[PDB]
């Protein structure tokens, strides 16, 4: 495995600071480091760093930084189902409950690119899709979509549908749940899908679509008709 | 057929054995006999592995009948480096 510190060549670098520098662990230097030790030794199922030492790293991440640690988690063993996921369940168990949704965004990872006939997401996301806090039922989505990239199951679909209804999601909820509604039926034209998308679009309201985060549902009506 | 599930498992690759085996089992047994036999027929601790049975994890408290178990159902065997109730136990100990 290749170390971050080795990727950004830190020695070769005209070190002006020296030794003070770079002593300040910052949540988005965290988070680009993590999105580092993940992509480089990304699909080898092995790293040095992540597989070990990944809960005490994740801890000093907040919200949404633990939450890309936690994904990347997982992300660091692409096409390795079963190790994977055994690597991955301690962090599902994770102390901190919002460390939950990382792991499931690091499980999905894992199995994305592979498919297993039992389908673990599924069961693993059936009892928290409707989860109350957004950020666990965004992960486990993320998770169902990696791991069931294109896959479209007429299952998964039908369980969004109520996700689609559920006003009580959140707006980044609601953008996750069309991306992962799209992504299941990329490139389809799913007439299910493509009525709820619609229905939701119109149902939409001037004063909540302002914001910038409506500009996803565009892109869940667009994959479910890409192509 | 009789209440019994011909359960098809899928064992990791970690244990040399074939991916995806047949299981004879009953359907008023819980998960905690479901996995105590798996570990019987494939040799891997009840207690360490995770099933989902129908699109759904194993219930250990619930039955085999109301945990949808049934007929050539799929299940994983989701190896746990802790225990599900060792594993919540000694996470939430480690806080």
């Amino acid at each position: 495995p290749k170390v971050p510190d080795d990727i950004y060549k830190t020695h070769l670098e005209n070190n002006r600071f020296g030794g003070s520098g770079s002593q300040v662990d910052s949540a988005r230097m965290n988070l680009a480091s993590s999105f580092v030790n993940g992509f480089v030794n990304a699909a080898f199922g092995q790293d040095k760093l992540l597989t070990d030492d990944g809960n005490k790293w994740l801890y000093k991440n907040k919200d949404h930084g633990m939450l890309s640690a936690a994904a990347s988690l997982g992300m660091i063993l692409l096409w390795d189902v079963d190790g994977g996921l055994t690597q991955i369940d301690k962090y599902l168990y994770s102390s901190e409950d919002y460390i939950k949704s990382g792991a499931l965004l690091a499980c999905g990872i894992v199995n994305s690119g592979v498919r297993n006939e039992c389908d673990p997401a599924l069961a693993l996301l059936s009892d928290y899709v409707l989860h109350n806090s957004n950020t666990m039922r965004l992960g486990s989505i993320f998770g169902l979509g990696l791991a069931y990239a294109g896959s479209n199951r007429e299952d998964v679909l039908t369980l969004l549908l109520p996700v689609m209804g559920d006003s009580k999601s959140s707006m980044e909820v609601a953008g996750v749940t069309a991306l992962a509604c799209g992504m299941i039926a990329v490139g389809s034209c799913n007439g299910d899908v493509t009525s709820t998308i619609l229905q939701t679009i119109m149902e939409k309201s001037e004063t909540e679509l302002k914001d910038t985060y409506a500009r996803w549902l565009p892109l869940g009506l667009g994959l479910n008709h890409l192509g | 057929t009789t209440g019994i599930a011909t359960i098809e498992v899928f064992l990791p690759p970690r244990l040399k054995k074939d991916r995806k085996n047949l299981l004879e089992t009953r359907l008023h047994i819980t998960g905690r006999e479901l996995r105590s036999k798996i570990a019987e027929t494939f040799g891997l601790q009840e207690n360490y592995i995770k099933i989902v049975i129908n699109k759904k994890q194993l219930q250990l408290g619930k039955t085999l009948e109301e945990q949808g178990v049934a007929h050539n159902v799929k299940a994983m065997v989701l190896e746990l480096k802790q225990s599900e109730e060792d594993a919540r136990k000694n996470f939430q100990l480690e806080e």
